[PDB]
């Protein structure tokens, strides 16, 4: 690959095992990727540091804690994928589809298919990284919603130029031990150390204390 | 150098399965079951016969893999002679399955050269006059994924209509049902069983350890000569697989007794091949397997032992006291008052024998108590977790439970980790280790 | 529960934003708070007002406060919370969770509103 | 209408036909249709799977099976397909019910309809269905 | 303008009229003759189904290759008969004595699935259409109402009134229209109609009003309909319909009993009369058989194979479809043997015999759970062994998970002598390496919970506490006992 591993200070395994799973070629990239951790364990920081260290590949940042049930989640996916593609390849005729038309998972499949088959005018096949930061932080959550996002690349077309690659972010480890037989690449984030907390706080806070008037 | 990246990209493409469909590998333990699928599906795109089979096998047992291999193998020549209708049993409820078939009959017959429009009755009749009704027709291959949800114990209308256009139709159909239940024929209503061809073919599992090392040999060897290093990389692979005392064969041997699955090995091997930077580094990294114990340690880094290891001292005393109180009760329930009436008793007995432990007041043990329910060390009394379907997670979202209206320090919690399992995992050099006995 | 609070809150927000202006349909969640700056052109300053704070579930209320806390990153909002308590403050910060209490200890003010105080 | 099928003596066999058709035979045709002993003693297994448990799972009808004959193998498929004969005749009900128990997911049940008076006289000829009662 | 509380952007409404047949003319004395009307009874624009026909035909190309067994696999598809005579005669007489007498009868057939009831009913209607073409009777418009071919159980009104009248209304307007047309319109202006109610026990929904109306329009003197409703259980109006509607359905109740082995042998004999013992001119180069290099080949679909396929399927449920499925699987097995032995590939005599049809008779009598739990992992067999030996101690079938965990730990700690278990008990708890502490659960514990939960062997109740979550064996205990006795290590451990 040609990705740039970031210099995250105390997640050294995770950035190496994150550049081994996020690439610009859609063949050498998994279709689902879990980043299970706990509160404060550095998931979003190392994700943003990785995606800022690699400006070429395309991210979709979506947080299902401010989108309570599953229907605003589908509507927000179908909204922001189209909004990301509008500002990525501007010179393609992009007929705006309404994200509120999505009411079911099937209509998300149909809407995303009609969005993707209008970008065939490109040159080479790319992947778009849709990040669901906090999938267990969904408020009105059930045990069978995650099966509807695993088996979504089974429905998007195979010889297409834009392929959706998900990156989840879990937090609970009894949620993830239900989807264990699906064999999704799981990158676990263990809880920080006192010797590491004591200097994470120093590198984070001692800039805004001398600059505190 | 640009010589090593070709070998690495080819290796990761073989490990994902994203090869072109002429060097795409088929493992030897699933070469007989690929012959049966090839026989079934090759007398419906060519001979235009119609039938229905159900593929039973566990998750990640290569059912969608085999079926997509056939449908990409029956497309290099007979492209225009078939269309595919794929639908899940998760994202297609039994009312949204009709719109799925109508949207996928419309857009697939468009690409060869309005049935999607109308209400549900008009759409369901527009796709019953199309399928139930020298020249060659077009066949439809239905791919039902997780068919054990359409076979629910109420009506089974979609299965009756789909299996009914097998005998009684003029259009050749071939419908594949991938499921996971071994008792799938007990699910079907007795007039959908009579329409069914009864040809359920079970996927093969791994019977021998030789099958697993032959599968890894098939996955990691390179056939097409792209990089200069391949003439070494094959042989340095076989030196690890022929010798039954190396590290790679030992990890395959412990994979054969644990989860007996090739995709777990694939997710082990992929960040080994992808984090390496030079060919000699990759060679010694697969010689030693210096990553299949780094990764395998991280996969257990927080379940109930790698995050109890990261507990603090007051939190550990609170957890030990709570497990003592639950061990002392009858059915295993306690609360914050019964837990703090053991923390101060234990710590007063610590200061009795002797420099000490600061007793934190009950205004600060509340934060510790909340931090041990956000790590799942306590559950409530009978609180079920995530509900099974989406409606039962709605029916309870409108219910106001009694365990959340009572005050905080009277909620009758329950242990996740008993005191015997707490005894053996805390190190014996602890100042509370004697307090885990009872 | 939390979703009816969110739908009613964003419904009242979109109503009292599109009727105080003198046209599409959005979903009633915090995405409207995200793109309120580009939907209307004005900065948001919503002031919440919980009527019988002693009568709501605090388990639903701190979930709503957590769900509101993620609105901080949008640079044009200003959330203000107003709690109408008919009891003492040692019965609200006993029932809430401690992280929400430490979030509420950032710019809090008290105000005794009772016609027996100060005759 | 049955008079016209020959091309009060014949206006009686219809009721003597539709009464006997719905009735069939409680014990005379019971073993007659069963003719097979393996289609006979299993009905006694369901009779013994009622005065211990009311949630008579086909497993419980088959755990009773290898608590009676344990004295060519037999799999569960033979038992659950020979039960279809007792389904086809119109005695037994196998469908999915609530399955109360501890967990509330669906499973097969067994139930019988006729009162145990004439069936208890039906066993008076078979010398092997007398110890199983 | 307005701000809406929710949206229904994906809504699709039909084009269906609301005012019924009662308000066309509002004159009962001046209703026109409905029979020879241009739109009624399918007299105009009956190409309304054959619009989609030239979509599933592509290229007439590439010379498809039949084989010697492709003929039998085509003649064993969906298509006098010596099977149903005493039912065909009674049904055709009971439906002919109403066609000739302008009556309003109702015939009730029932049977377990496969006994040919819909075949004999459709042949009765074909023969009555032949009698109408011979003009010994008046004519009728034939309507088939399938109980499961409709998304709403009240769409029976819509499709019946559409088939009668050429106009499509909503279901309420259609039921009022059919009520008026079957009550008030006199018997000189309506030709009769016969209604097949296919799979009746799927329109009993929430009111029994559809079951009321279709059996209460036939109690009228002024309605010339004949309902030939089929069913799936003989005592259906005694179980799930009211006793008044039982009195409506009446006393006919002709049962289609199961087939016999002689009848089934005659059925397969008539299906293969044109192909058995005949001669085919195959070619050595491909295999393309042609019935009357080139080899004249017989085809002996042997009568002993036919009768040994027929006796078992005559015992179990007696279905003339499952007999065809058995005898088609036998021909499929023969064709696979033939093609693999000759290298033919798609673009002496041939036989089908007893030890060749026994594979087609054994393909549906295999429980592939024993051969699944043998090939299961060692930890999954150890899970099942811990669950199996907890049962003799407890007697509940519903053991907890904290008990299974401690029983697994008990077995591993109490067997410290066996070389196999001391080799495996290191990896079972620490994945064979240090820098990994001794885990509380064994490795692959959630994996072997889920691999049996999805497979239906295991049965866990939903709760948040994975120490008191109960777990049941959903299959059996006897087959788990007979599957745990072939391990060579769990037989002693
Ligand atoms: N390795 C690190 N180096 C520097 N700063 C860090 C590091 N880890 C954490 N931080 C800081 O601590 C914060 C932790 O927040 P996050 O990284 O978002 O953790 P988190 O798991 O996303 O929290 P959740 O899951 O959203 S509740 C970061 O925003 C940084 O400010
Ligand atoms: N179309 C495909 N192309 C390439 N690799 C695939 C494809 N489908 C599956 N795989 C890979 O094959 C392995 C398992 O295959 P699967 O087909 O997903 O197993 P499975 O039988 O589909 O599981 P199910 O559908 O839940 S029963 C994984 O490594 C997948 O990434
Ligand atoms: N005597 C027979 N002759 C020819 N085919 C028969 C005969 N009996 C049954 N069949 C087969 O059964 C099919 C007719 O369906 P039936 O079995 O009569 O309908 P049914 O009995 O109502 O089954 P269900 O439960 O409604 S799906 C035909 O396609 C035949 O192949
Ligand atoms: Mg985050
Ligand atoms: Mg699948
Ligand atoms: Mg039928």
């Amino acid at each position: 690959m040609n990705v740039t591993t970031p210099e995250v200070a105390f997640r050294e395994y995770q950035t190496n095992c994150l550049a081994s799973y996020i690439s610009a070629d859609p063949d050498i990239t998994p279709s689902n990727l879990i980043l299970q951790g706990y509160s404060g364990t550095g998931k979003t920081y190392t994700l943003k540091k990785y995606f800022n260290a690699n400006p070429n590949l395309h991210a979709v940042w979506l947080e299902p804690v401010e989108l309570v049930s599953w229907k605003p989640l589908l509507q927000a996916i179908a909204r922001t994928v189209q909004y990301k593609l509008k500002t990525l390849y501007p010179n393609i005729p992009t007929t705006d589809y309404d994200p509120l038309q999505v009411e079911e998972p099937f209509l998300l499949v149909k809407t995303l298919h009609n969005i993707f088959v209008q970008y065939e005018s490109l040159q080479e096949k790319t992947c778009l990284f849709l990040i669901l930061d906090g999938f267990d932080s969904l408020q009105d959550l059930d045990a069978a919603l995650f099966n509807k996002y695993i088996k979504l690349n089974e429905l998007l077309p195979k010889d297409s130029k834009i392929n959706i690659k998900f990156i989840y972010t879990m937090l609970e480890t009894s949620f993830l031990q239900r989807y264990s037989t699906h064999c999704i690449p799981t990158v676990m984030f263990p809880r920080y150390n006192v010797d590491e907390v004591s200097t994470i706080l120093v590198m984070s806070r001692c800039g805004e204390l001398m600059e505190d008037s | 150098d640009p010589g090593f990246g070709s070998l690495q990209r080819r290796l990761l493409q073989q490990l994902y399965g994203t090869l072109p469909t002429d060097e795409k590998i088929i493992f030897t333990y699933l070469q007989d079951c690929q012959q049966e699928i090839d026989r079934i599906i090759k007398q419906s795109i060519i001979q235009k016969e119609s039938h229905s089979v159900i593929l039973v096998g566990p998750r990640q047992s290569y059912k969608t893999y085999l079926l997509d291999y056939e449908l990409s193998l029956l497309q290099q020549s007979y492209k225009e002679q078939f269309i595919t209708i794929r639908l899940n049993g998760f994202i297609h409820s039994e009312q949204t399955a009709i719109n799925g078939i109508a949207t996928q009959l419309e857009q697939q017959l468009q690409k060869i050269h309005t049935i999607s429009s109308g209400s549900l009755t008009e759409v369901f009749e527009k796709i019953l006059l199309l399928l139930d009704s020298s020249i060659t027709k077009i066949t439809v291959v239905f791919i039902f994924d997780e068919i054990d949800t359409f076979a629910g114990p109420v009506r089974q209308t979609l299965l009756y209509n789909l299996f009914d256009m097998v005998e009684h139709s003029r259009v050749p159909v071939c419908i594949f049902g991938c499921t996971t239940k071994l008792n799938i024929l007990e699910y079907l209503e007795k007039r959908v069983k009579s329409r069914f061809s009864q040809r359920v073919i079970y996927m093969p599992q791994i019977q021998n350890l030789d099958d697993m090392v032959d599968a890894v040999r098939n996955l990691l060897t390179v056939r097409s000569e792209i990089s200069p290093w391949v003439s070494q990389w094959n042989e340095t692979l076989e030196k690890e697989l022929s010798d039954p005392r190396s590290n790679l064969n030992r990890h395959i041997r412990m994979n054969f007794e644990t989860f007996r699955s090739l995709p777990t090995l694939k997710n082990s091997i992929i960040p080994l091949v992808a984090t390496s930077k030079n060919f000699g580094s990759l060679c010694t990294a697969i010689k030693s397997c210096s990553f299949l114990d780094i990764y395998n340690k991280n996969q257990l880094s927080n379940n109930l032992t790698g995050r109890l290891q990261s507990l603090s001292d007051l939190e550990l005393a609170i957890l030990i006291s709570a497990a003592r109180v639950a061990l002392r009760a009858k059915d295993g329930s306690f609360n914050f008052n019964l837990a703090y009436a053991e923390y101060e008793k234990m710590i007063k007995a610590i200061n009795s024998r002797i420099n000490t432990i600061k007793l934190w007041l009950k205004k600060d043990v509340k934060n510790v108590w909340e931090n041990l329910v956000q790590l799942d060390f306590f559950t409530e009394k009978s609180a079920v977790g995530l509900r099974d379907n989406a409606t039962a997670a709605f029916y309870a979202s409108n219910y106001q439970f009694q365990g959340t209206m009572i005050p905080f320090d009277l909620r009758s919690y329950q242990m996740q980790i008993i005191l015997q399992e707490l005894r053996r995992i805390i190190p014996k050099s602890n100042m509370y280790y004697s307090w885990t006995q009872l | 529960n939390v979703r009816m609070m969110l739908r009613r809150s964003m419904y009242k927000l979109y109503s009292a934003a599109d009727a105080e202006e003198h046209n599409n349909d959005v979903s009633y969640d915090l995405s409207l708070v995200e793109n309120f700056k580009r939907l209307f052109g004005k900065d948001l300053a919503m002031v919440f007002n919980f009527k019988d704070v002693d009568s709501i579930n605090f388990n639903t209320l701190d979930n709503f406060i957590i769900l509101l806390k993620s609105a901080f990153k949008y640079d044009h909002v200003k959330i203000s919370l107003i709690f109408n308590i008919n009891t003492n403050l040692s019965n609200i910060e006993k029932n809430l969770r401690q992280s929400t209490i430490r979030l509420l200890k950032r710019n809090y003010h008290k105000l005794d509103v009772s016609s027996n105080k100060g005759f | 209408e049955i008079y016209e099928l020959e091309k009060g003596k014949i206006g009686l066999n219809y009721i003597a036909k539709v009464f006997s058709k719905f009735v069939n035979n409680n014990s005379t045709r019971t073993r007659i249709a069963k003719l097979n002993i393996q289609q006979k003693l299993i009905l006694c297994t369901i009779i013994q799977s009622l005065k211990l448990n009311s949630d008579a799972t086909i497993d419980e009808s088959f755990d009773h099976y290898i608590k009676a004959i344990t004295k060519a193998p037999l799999q569960r498929n033979e038992f659950l397909e020979i039960c279809t004969i007792l389904e086809t005749c119109g005695l037994v009900s196998i469908k999915k019910t609530k399955c109360k128990g501890k967990t509330k997911r669906f499973v097969d049940k067994i139930d019988v309809d006729l009162d145990m008076r004439e069936f208890y006289d039906e066993m008076t000829k078979i010398s092997i269905l007398k110890p199983f009662l | 303008p307005v701000i809406r509380k929710f949206t229904k952007k994906n809504v699709a409404r039909a084009k269906k009229k609301y005012t019924p047949f009662s308000k066309r003319f509002k004159s009962i004395a001046a209703i026109p003759d409905l029979t020879s009307l241009p739109e009624f009874y399918g007299n105009s624009s009956e190409l309304m189904a054959s619009r989609f026909e030239n979509k599933l035909k592509t290229t007439q190309k590439h010379q498809i290759v039949e084989t010697i067994f492709s003929k039998v696999k085509k003649q064993l598809n969906s298509s006098y008969l010596p099977a149903r005579e005493n039912e065909f005669a009674s049904i055709y007489l009971s439906a002919y004595s109403a066609i000739e007498s302008d009556s309003a009868t109702t015939i009730y057939v029932a049977g377990t699935p496969g006994v040919g009831k819909t075949l004999t009913v459709r042949e009765v209607v074909k023969e009555l259409l032949s009698s109408s073409a011979q003009r010994e009777i008046p004519d009728f418009l034939y309507v088939e109402i399938n109980g499961l071919k409709m998304v709403k159980p009240t769409d029976c009104y819509e499709t019946l009134w559409n088939k009668v009248s050429g106009e499509r209304l909503t279901w309420a307007a259609s039921m009022e229209s059919l009520e008026f047309y079957f009550k008030r319109v006199p018997k000189n202006k309506k030709k009769t109609i016969v209604v097949l109610l296919d799979e009746l026990d799927a329109m009993v929904t929430k009111s029994q009003d559809i079951m009321y109306n279709f059996f209460n329009w036939t109690t009228y003197e002024n309605a010339k309909l004949i309902v030939i409703a089929v069913a799936n259980t003989m005592d259906l109006p005694e179980r799930q319909l009211g006793n008044k509607i039982t009195s409506r359905i009446g006393f006919t109740r002709i049962m289609f009993t199961g087939y016999t082995h002689e009848e089934l042998k005659n059925i397969i004999d008539l299906r293969l009369k044109g192909l058995n013992d005949s001669f085919f001119y195959v070619d050595t180069k491909t295999g393309n058989a042609i019935l009357i290099d080139v080899r004249k080949v017989r085809l002996r679909m042997s009568a002993d194979a036919i009768e040994i396929a027929s006796r078992k399927v005559a015992s179990v449920s007696g279905d003339a479809r499952r007999a065809l499925k058995v005898c088609k699987r036998a021909a499929e097995i023969a064709e696979k043997h033939y093609m693999a032995k000759h290298g033919y590939g798609y673009d002496g005599v041939q036989t089908v015999h007893i030890t060749h049809v026994m594979k087609a008779l054994n393909e549906t009598l295999n429980s592939h759970v024993i051969t699944f739990m043998t090939r299961l992992s060692f930890t999954a067999k150890l899970f099942i062994y811990a669950l199996l030996n907890l049962m003799k101690k407890n007697g509940s079938q519903e053991q907890e998970l904290g008990d299974i965990v401690d029983e697994i730990k008990l077995l591993i700690e109490v067997n410290g002598s066996n070389k196999f278990v001391m080799e495996i008990a290191k990896t079972l708890f620490q994945q064979g390496s240090d820098n990994i502490s001794e885990q509380l659960r064994i490795i692959s514990w959630d994996f072997v919970l889920n691999q049996l939960l999805d497979a239906g062997i295991l049965f866990k109740q939903t709760m948040k506490n994975d120490r008191i979550c109960c777990v049941k064996l959903n299959i059996s205990v006897e087959e788990a006992k007979r599957a745990m006795n072939e391990d060579e290590t769990l037989r002693n451990l």
